């Protein structure tokens, strides 16, 4: 029973990692599964960007 | 087409068991 603290700045090794901010695989996973079949979703498919 | 899109337009996911409910407006 020795008190042990954990927080953001102690977790900062993995928080400040470049593969966290790298959403390359997250890009490709978002590109694999297309739009689901919802009445909201088919309408929300529109041009803006 | 809005109301069913507002909600709910043997499922695969069940950790505990079967489930029941009902509703009375009071």
């Amino acid at each position: 029973r020795i008190p042990q603290r954990i927080s953001h700045a102690e977790a900062l090794k993995t928080l400040c990692h470049p593969a966290i901010h790298d959403a390359g695989p997250c890009l490709e996973a978002f590109a694999q599964a297309g739009p689901p079949q919802g009445d909201d979703r088919v309408r929300a498919l529109c041009r803006r960007e | 087409a809005w109301v069913r899109q507002a909600t709910g337009a043997g499922g695969p996911a069940l950790l505990h068991g079967q489930r029941a409910t009902c509703e009375v407006i009071l």
